[PDB]
Order: C-alpha cells, then structure tokens, then sequence
C-alpha cells in the first residue's frame, strides 16, 4: 500500500510497504531517497515512537496513513521585529517538536547568531509561495543574500532577498 | 520539441503566482530533466529562481532545450483560463515563437488552445546560493506567513534575529 511521511521542511515524500515490513526497514528506505540515515530519523505515529524491532500491523497502521519523520541531531531563540512610527511588533518563536502534528515544528541550527533586516514590501511578495508547500525552509546570513525556500513535490521554488545595509 | 504535461493546472497556475506581483518577466528553460526559470525583480534585490523535475509532471517530453521567456502578465490572464484541476499542457518546437498551452479536463469534455507569443530576454542566469549560511530555520510556511503579514502593518521593515 501507501502511506505519507512528512518531515519538518514541509516535505511530504511518498512511500509503499507491507505490513509484515518492520520499523528497521521503513527508515532505511526513506534514508534511501531523501538524504538522511535513519539515525536522524524518528518516526512517531498517534504520538506513540515506534520503536526499530515492531511491526507495522503492531502499530495498526494500514494504508493511506500519515506518519511524522523527526530530525535526531548529534549535536535558541528567532526573533522578529518590526518597529516603525506608529509603533512596533515582537513575534519570538523557539525551536521544538509538536507530537501531536509534528509539522507545525519549528526546526532551526544556528552557526553564528543573525540580526538582519529586510524590507517588508519584498517579505509580502515572499510568502505567497506559501500556496505551494506547507513548510517554509529559510536561509539566513551576514555575508549573502537570505533564501527562503518553499519545496515542490520533485523541485522547488526559491527567493534570494538581499538583507538592507541601513 | 517540448510537451509538457501537468495533470492539474493549479499546479503551474500557483507557481507563476510566486513570480506574479515582483517580477515582470522570466526567461523559461526547458531541459530534457525538467523545467527551470530566473527572475530578478527590478531594483535588483530580489532574485525568483524555480526548478520543476520530470517527476512533477504527468508526463513530460523536451529532447532538447529551448529557452521561453515570456511576459507574467500576459501569461497569467492565459491561465485563468484554468478552472484549476484541468490538464494544463505545454507545447513547443524546435524554434519557438509561440509555446502552446493546451486544457482540457475530465474526458473529451471540453478543449481550449492558447497561444503565447514569446519574447527575446537575455539570458543572464545567476548562481547565487552559498555553500554555508550563518543560520538555518524551517516553520509552518502560514505560520511564517502571518508574522510577515503581521509586522507589515507597523512598519516597512521588519528585522530578524537569531540567537
């Protein structure tokens, strides 16, 4: 049959199994077209984590499901202002994972702290793209142009914004 | 000698929404491993790049490249021809001054040919994208979308921090 496995970038990549096919197998798959090894990988289906030695009938899983796919780094705070005449807005978000629905997760890893500004004109064009895919991946850097990055099944649609200097 | 075929025309109809509103035109280069586009808007600072692999389309044919670009305000009026979940086709030959774009929907139901005259933009494609980026964050793309839309209110521009 075939089920849906979404990970934390709005991905939603397809996949078919068995039943009879364990929780070893069905990471290793995935790992198999996407990138990461299943080391990385967490899967949890009705907020229960399987586990690498079950069996996907164990977890009653039939098909046409909907699993989560989370990210295991072997290795804190976006914030977002904006501050004007009238007056000014703070929207702070942290990185965690939801259980319930995990693609609400906020993923983040940060290589050096960023504190950059970009006009909003060119932000409202930008989210548009959200039309296209559930999941946002964004880019940011002192050095280079911003991406943000919304993905298609089989590609993807990119904007590069260059940061303002003052 | 392209043929292109989206099963759903929502699909493209969405894609050139993104382009839609910033960018006025977009070179188009059709490969035999799918389609890819650029823009630059006009003050230079933002950059629209969108690659589409032979796996999005229904069925896709193009044994060899050719360039399209054409006017977004012109080609979007061709796509409200849409109606949203007809099948959109692309079509082209070996030099190109028209692409062909070709719905129909759920049988022989109904058949409407588009024609787009093209235009000769020249092809100044940019490879801009760092191996290393400073800081890497992804979120709900509406969650996302309501702080923009948000902070827009208050202020030309909004800032972002990472820490």
């Amino acid at each position: 049959m075939q089920i849906f496995v979404k990970t934390l970038t709005g991905k939603t990549i397809t996949l078919e199994v068995e039943s009879s096919d364990t929780i070893d197998n069905v990471k290793s798959k995935i790992q198999d077209k996407e990138g990461i090894p299943p080391d990385q990988q967490r899967l949890i289906f009705a907020g229960k984590q399987l586990e690498d030695g079950r069996t996907l009938s164990d977890y009653n899983i039939q098909k046409e499901s909907t699993l989560h796919l989370v990210l295991r780094l072997r290795g804190e705070t976006i914030k977002f202002v904006a501050d004007g005449d009238i007056g000014s807005g703070s929207v702070i978000i942290k990185p965690f994972v939801d259980m319930e629905h995990p693609e609400t997760s906020i993923k983040l890893e940060m290589d050096q702290p960023v504190d950059l500004t970009f006009g909003a004109k060119y932000l409202l064009d930008i989210i548009k793209g959200s039309s296209l895919s559930d999941r946002v991946g964004i880019r940011l850097s002192s050095e280079a142009p911003a991406l943000f990055q919304f993905d298609l099944k089989s590609g993807f649609l990119q904007f590069f914004l260059a940061p303002k200097f003052n | 000698m392209l043929e292109a075929k989206f099963e759903e025309a929502s699909l493209f109809k969405r894609i050139i929404d993104g382009f839609k509103d910033c960018v006025q035109l977009v070179n188009f280069q059709c490969k035999e491993d799918g389609i890819i586009a650029q823009a630059v808007d006009d003050s230079r600072v933002l950059l629209v790049s969108l690659e589409i692999g032979v796996e999005a389309f229904q069925e896709y044919r193009c044994d060899h490249p050719v360039t399209l670009g054409m006017d977004l305000t012109s080609l979007s009026k061709i796509l409200r021809c849409g109606n949203n979940t007809d099948t959109l086709t692309l079509i082209a030959d070996n030099t190109p001054d028209s692409i062909i774009l070709l719905f129909e929907d759920t049988k022989k139901d109904r058949i409407a040919e588009y024609s787009l005259k093209l235009m000769d933009i020249d092809a100044d494609f940019l490879k801009i994208e760092e191996l290393q980026y400073d800081s890497t964050l992804s979120l709900p793309s509406s969650e996302f979308s309501k702080i923009v839309r948000d902070l827009s209110q208050l202020s030309d521009s909004i800032n972002i921090m990472i820490t």
